């Protein structure tokens, strides 16, 4: 549901 | 969007502050729906723009679940900064979207008059959901999407709408939903973290890079993994096994305050193996008990404008449950096993106990919060470690 990639 | 608590509070909320939820800004201290069941519900679909029309999607004729795969495919959430997009399968949005309860009027399609286009969706299932001391008959809705070239264009309020008429007509008045955007009003905000797996192909695509200071030597002996799991008696779900993780799940779950209620059914559904959709792994011990499980579903991303790197495979925690093997040794098997059947990434969200071994397990932190919502229902908000609940 939400496209997350290392911080 | 807002995507930050900070640029939400600077912003006012047109469509949601008709809705029966609570205001950004209030803070909560009772229990209970925001507004009484309806006793009468609008019969009359709402109005499209002109040139638009509804279209309920049976998801089992295979040339309308192409039109679904490919609107989500060209359509569906990015990342901050326009790289991926979710490629969810054919297959897997069978999954998702038709559980026990499954109703087709809640595939909810939006298509042009004339060409036949499919350019909206929006979805709901049903879901029996422990919120606190209370358990509802909820919805969960999944999958809104509006075409890009309709944006801007006050689509997506119409399909809320639509959707939740078509809830409230079969006597369901609340729901839950996440997003990576902030609205009125989160009950619980929580982190994807990320585990490396294949950490030479996501550098090149630049979905991570070189921690400083690293090379990539160093970088891939960093996240180097065993080749098998170590767990004793670890094997794939079978169908024997569906009464027992069905226990095993319901009794872990009590712990947390925001939790599906699945029945043995629904258990089926969502944990019994499916190649490139979900992996399900029983812990059998000596005794031939089984004692513990991990699960994992599979939600790939195109590379958008790459030459070479068309695609990402990412696995996503599911649940894993814990009664006498650690939650760390599942937690590293459940890396291997990915590891092994082809993934590049392993994505967990800071949820339930998942603190106890992100940082020990080498995740690294996201830049996505994924926002917990409920529709109709006032209750105060709590921490991640709170939340028990997974959605696709
Ligand atoms: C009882 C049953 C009840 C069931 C209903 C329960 C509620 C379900 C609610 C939906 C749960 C979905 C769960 C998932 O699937 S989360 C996934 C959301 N999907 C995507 O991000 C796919 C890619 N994006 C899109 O396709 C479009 O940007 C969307 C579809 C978002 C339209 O975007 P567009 O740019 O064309 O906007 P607009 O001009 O049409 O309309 C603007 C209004 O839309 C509000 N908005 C924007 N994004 C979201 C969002 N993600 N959730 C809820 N609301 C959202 C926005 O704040 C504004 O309201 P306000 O700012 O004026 O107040
Ligand atoms: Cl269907």
């Amino acid at each position: 549901x939400c496209f997350s990639k290392p911080r | 969007p807002a995507k930050t608590m900070e640029e939400a509070s600077k912003r006012s909320y047109q469509f949601w502050d008709t809705q029966p939820v609570p205001k950004l800004g209030e803070v909560v201290n009772t229990h209970g729906p925001v507004e009484p069941d309806k006793d009468n519900i609008r019969q009359e679909p709402y109005t499209l723009p002109q040139g638009f029309t509804w279209d309920a999607l049976d998801l089992g004729d295979r040339g309308v679940l192409k039109e679904l795969y490919t609107l989500l495919n060209e359509n569906y959430v990015e990342d901050d900064d326009n790289m991926f997009r979710f490629d969810y399968s054919p297959e897997f949005l069978l999954w998702a979207l038709r559980p026990p309860g499954w109703l087709p009027q809640w595939h909810c399609g939006v298509r042009v008059v004339s060409s036949r286009k499919l350019v909206g969706f929006i979805s709901a299932i049903p879901a029996n959901i422990h919120i606190y001391d209370t358990e509802k008959k909820m919805v969960e809705i999944n999958f809104l999407c509006v075409h890009k070239k309709l944006r801007s264009k006050r689509v997506a309020p119409v399909l809320i709408r639509e959707i939740t008429r078509r809830v409230h007509l079969e006597g369901i008045f609340q729901a839950v939903y996440t997003a990576g955007v902030v609205l009125p009003k989160p009950v619980g905000t929580c982190r994807y973290w990320h585990r490396s797996l294949n950490p030479r192909k996501l550098i090149e695509v630049k979905f991570s890079h070189l921690s400083r200071n690293m090379t990539m030597q160093r970088t891939m002996k960093l996240y180097r993994l065993p080749e098998t799991p170590k767990t004793a008696g670890l094997r794939p779900m079978e169908t024997k096994d569906i009464p027992v993780v069905h226990q095993l799940l319901t009794r872990y779950l009590k712990q947390f305050h925001l939790t599906p209620v699945m029945s043995q059914e629904e258990v089926e559904h969502w944990f019994y193996p499916q190649e490139n959709i979900i992996d399900t792994f029983v812990v059998e011990n000596a005794n031939g008990e089984v004692t513990d499980f991990l699960s994992f579903y599979t939600l790939p991303s195109t590379i958008m404008n790459h030459p070479t790197h068309k695609s990402l495979k990412a696995a996503y925690s599911f649940y894993n449950v814990h009664t006498q093997t650690p939650l760390l040794d599942l937690m590293s098997d459940a890396l291997v096993l990915a590891k092994m059947k082809g993934f590049d990434v392993f994505n967990a969200l800071d949820l339930m106990e998942n603190k106890t071994f992100l940082e020990k397990l080498k995740f690294g932190i996201g830049d996505g919060n994924l926002q917990y919502y409920l529709y109709n229902w006032k209750c105060p908000s709590m921490g991640a470690e709170k939340v028990g609940l997974v959605l696709q």
